[PDB]
């Protein structure tokens, strides 16, 4: 029920800068299935889908 | 009911008051111990903090009488004061962080280690620092054939 | 012993009072001395690493920054990856290597000679808390608004994080997330050719 | 491509949104609501744009 | 821990048994076969095996 | 108010528990150990502060503006040494989640000039 | 389910909140200290010893029985109006638990 | 707080004291006037009858009930008492509760 957590040091994953509370960081997925999925797109929607 | 902070050593039937601890590795005056636990005498917080432990344990003030009371506890109830004695320098020597040393004269070196335990206890405590998560992996080790 | 031969100091010749400032070091877990630059320090290492000097490829190194300690990993059972090391914003991956790889076959250039030169790194599950890195060499490049501009390593490629059964699927990407994960569990019951 | 146009624009709208409410909440502009601190506030708005 | 110790005298297991009397600070070990009785201060973080550990250091010290 | 600190004896180190010279009405530091005795200062033995009024650059070390993993901004000149370049973060710690304030830090090399908003 | 006009209007209906909610000291204290005054005429704290002196010169209760010892408490304002209370209460509730 | 206690005082100055509802050392705060009188004549009778009331209402050998009959004691009684310990540490438990809740964002 929460956005993806900062399971790094307040880091989501290693490719973005600390303390970002953006969109694109915290898992939102700007895409369509028919697009395709960035890669840390993919392993956010994975997550959800556990 | 102020916060006392304790240890659980190897091999000895009881919680054990840490400055007994440190009492028992010959760092006996109070001021050496809180040389070897507060890093920085300016934090008020943490020197209030430890405060009370230094007081749960103002009655054993030298290291054969710690000695003394960490081997009364351990093995068996009826045994000579030497035997006694043996026990808890054994204890604190060869089972008590073992990977700081078991060689003798790893006093100075188990005494700095267990200082940083009550360290990054005490900051966990005033929230300085974050609790250990136990799904990140750097926290895990894989364990092959 | 490289860190004795260092401004190292050991534990059992310091003064209590010099602590506060200076940082820590950790070899295995065990507090081993404290130094006073910690920066030099680690550059130092990590290029000593880089050459396979005496420090060994896997040998993960952590610098924590807002508390001062410096840890160093040699144990067993640690997991790790290859990655890119960048430069200012740079790769240090030239295309003298690619044309050397190319043929692999005749220089005998491998993959070890590409880690031995300074190119690629194993960074461990611990190490990567403190390091940037680019999914590809395109973040690198100046943008209009720079995102990080400070990075610090690249992803090999983005569909190696994926697995042996995973890796069959094709445009994986495209699909919903127990779609590839039941299928990854039905690549296993297929019949082929078992060996 | 004209649809395919409408739903880039109002995917940047929402993102130029939210990063106009993270400065806020840097800048100490952004105040609770009833009933939650100023961290639930903000990603209840963040969430809710 | 445990709280009956063997009488250091009359060789009885689990024949010595303990009184701590928080108030006055002192602590009482009995042996009821023998009727061996030993007398030592306690503090608050003595226990009945600390006590005990005493007298035989007593009984030891006296027979030197 | 401010917070108190111990203080240690000159004979054990021991740290010097308060009591009171009655016969004087003076407050004494003494130890409970050796038998030495102090005059006090402070007339204040205890403090609480129940609403954890801590401010965090105490906390801040000048080194945080090497991570590379952590933002740099252009904006806000350094005031100290007037350089162009500095981090910024929030403040992360317990009894503190709320206030997403940013805490900035100059990047140059030894200047260290810490400083909010 | 409020009865009266209190399910109308905002005010009457948060006036029965308050005083339904549990409220202990906790919630209403900013911070205390525990000072060493022997002498009320002249406390260790300057800011206090106006009301200080306005209070101990007349005496309905006894100097001499007063121990040197003190406790001080500090409220907090918006804590202290957002229960819609008064020291005067709280005075009143302490001199009633322990007489 | 406008209001003052104005009771007439022993040394024939009128209370100043601004407390909302009650003046400690006069209990239930009336309107009085410049000299003190409440102007409700019926709160001056209530006042009057208050004030009545209250006007009208081995010996060479230590006795161990002087200790046990004392504030101290009676005070040490209340405080350390199995009941009162328990809620102390229930509430200091609940400070723990939210220390705990000093990690929001991350795992913790
Ligand atoms: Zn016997
Ligand atoms: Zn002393
Ligand atoms: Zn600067
Ligand atoms: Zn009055
Ligand atoms: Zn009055």
């Amino acid at each position: 029920g929460k956005r993806i957590p900062f399971g790094f040091k307040h880091r989501t994953l290693p490719h973005f800068i600390k303390d970002d509370y953006g969109p694109e960081s915290r898992g939102f997925v700007e895409n369509s299935y028919l697009a395709g999925l960035t890669p840390t797109e993919f392993f956010f929607h994975a997550m959800g889908g556990r | 009911i102020g916060q006392r902070i304790v240890a659980t050593l190897p091999y000895i039937k009881q919680e054990v008051p840490i400055i007994i601890v440190f009492r028992a590795l010959g760092f006996v005056s109070d001021r050496d111990i809180l040389e070897h636990i507060i890093y920085d005498f300016e934090d008020p917080e943490m020197m209030e903090m430890v405060k009370p432990s230094l007081d749960e344990a103002f009655v054993i003030q030298e290291q054969n009488v710690a000695l003394n009371f960490i081997g009364s506890r351990g093995a068996k109830p009826g045994v000579t004061k030497e035997k006694r004695i043996k026990y808890a320098k054994e204890v604190l020597q060869k089972e008590m962080l073992p990977h700081v040393g078991v060689s003798d004269f790893c006093e100075t070196k188990k005494a700095y280690f267990l200082g940083y335990m009550v360290h990054r206890l005490l900051l966990a405590a005033l929230g300085r620092r974050e609790l250990d998560d136990r799904d990140h992996y750097g926290n895990k080790r894989l364990d092959l054939a | 012993e490289f860190l004795e031969e260092w401004s190292m100091e050991n534990l059992e010749e310091i003064s209590p009072a010099a602590i506060a400032d200076a940082t820590k070091i950790f070899v295995n877990g065990c507090w081993v001395g404290i130094h006073k630059d910690p920066e030099q320090l680690m550059n130092t290492l990590r290029k000593l690493r880089r050459q396979m000097d005496i420090i060994v490829s896997e040998v993960s190194m952590i610098r924590d920054i807002r508390e001062r300690e410096i840890r160093i990993y040699t144990d067993a059972g640690r997991i790790c990856r290859p990655l890119l090391i960048v430069e200012k914003q740079k790769l240090l991956l030239k295309k003298r290597h690619i044309d050397q790889l190319k043929e692999r076959e005749y220089n005998n250039y491998s993959w070890q000679d590409l880690v031995a030169s300074g190119v690629v790194e194993y960074i461990d599950t611990l190490e990567e808390e403190t390091v940037m890195l680019a999914m590809t060499p395109d973040d690198l490049q100046e943008k209009e608004v720079a995102y990080c501009s400070t990075y610090t390593h690249c992803e090999i490629h983005p569909s190696m994080i994926l697995g042996v059964c995973a890796s069959i699927i094709p445009f994986p990407d495209h699909n919903q997330s127990p779609r590839n994960t039941y299928q990854s569990a039905m690549g296993k019951q297929a019949m082929g050719v078992y060996i | 491509s004209k649809t395919y146009q409408d739903i880039q624009n109002t995917i940047k709208k929402a993102k130029q949104d939210v990063i106009e409410v993270i400065e806020k909440a840097h800048n100490n502009e952004l105040e609770p609501t009833p009933g939650n601190t100023l961290r639930q506030t903000f990603e209840n708005q963040v969430n809710r744009i | 821990l445990e709280t009956q110790f063997t009488c250091p005298f009359c060789n009885h297991e689990k024949s010595c048994d303990v009184k701590m009397d928080r108030a006055r600070n002192t602590g009482v070990i009995s042996c009821t076969v023998c009727l061996e009785e030993f007398q030592t201060p306690i503090t608050y973080l003595s226990e009945p095996v600390d006590v005990y550990s005493d007298w035989i250091d007593a009984c030891e010290a006296a027979n030197q | 108010p401010g917070f108190v600190g111990i203080r240690f004896c000159q004979e054990c180190n021991n740290m010097l528990y308060p009591k009171e010279d009655k016969e004087n009405r003076i407050l004494l530091y003494a130890c409970r150990n050796c038998d030495y005795q102090q005059e006090a200062d402070n007339s204040c033995i205890y403090v609480n502060k129940i609403t954890h009024e801590v401010d965090e650059l105490t906390q801040i070390i000048a080194d945080v503006s090497q991570d590379p993993t952590l933002p740099r901004t252009e904006d806000h000149p350094c005031q100290k040494c007037g350089h162009k370049e500095a981090v910024f973060f929030q403040s992360h710690s317990a009894r503190a989640e709320d206030a997403m304030r940013l805490y900035y830090v100059c990047t140059a090399p030894h200047c260290g000039h810490r400083w909010t908003e | 389910f409020l009865l009266g006009q209190s399910a109308r209007d905002a005010e009457r209906a948060k006036d029965i909140l308050c005083r339904l909610e549990h409220t202990t000291l906790r919630k209403v204290t900013a911070n205390t200290a525990i000072y060493y005054d022997p002498n009320p005429q002249s406390t260790v704290v300057a800011e206090d010893q106006e009301w200080v002196n306005v209070y101990y010169e007349m005496p309905d209760f006894d100097v001499a029985r007063i121990s040197p010892w003190l406790l001080r408490v500090e409220l907090d304002r918006k804590h202290m109006t957002d229960r819609k209370l008064t020291m005067e209460q709280i005075a009143e509730k302490i001199n009633a638990g322990f007489g | 707080v406008q209001h003052w206690c104005r009771a007439p005082r022993p040394d024939g100055r009128l209370c100043e004291r601004q407390d909302r509802l009650k003046c400690p050392f006069h209990g239930k705060i009336v309107p009085r006037d410049d000299e003190g009188r409440p102007l409700d004549p019926e709160d001056r009778a209530r006042e009057q009858r208050r004030q009545l009331q209250k006007q009208e209402r081995y010996p060479s050998l230590t006795n161990l009930k002087a200790q046990a009959d004392t504030a101290r004691a009676r005070i040490g009684r209340k405080v350390f008492a199995k009941a009162a310990v328990r809620r102390v540490v229930a509430a200091m438990n609940r400070m723990d509760q939210k220390k705990h809740e000093k990690f929001s964002n991350q795992f913790n």
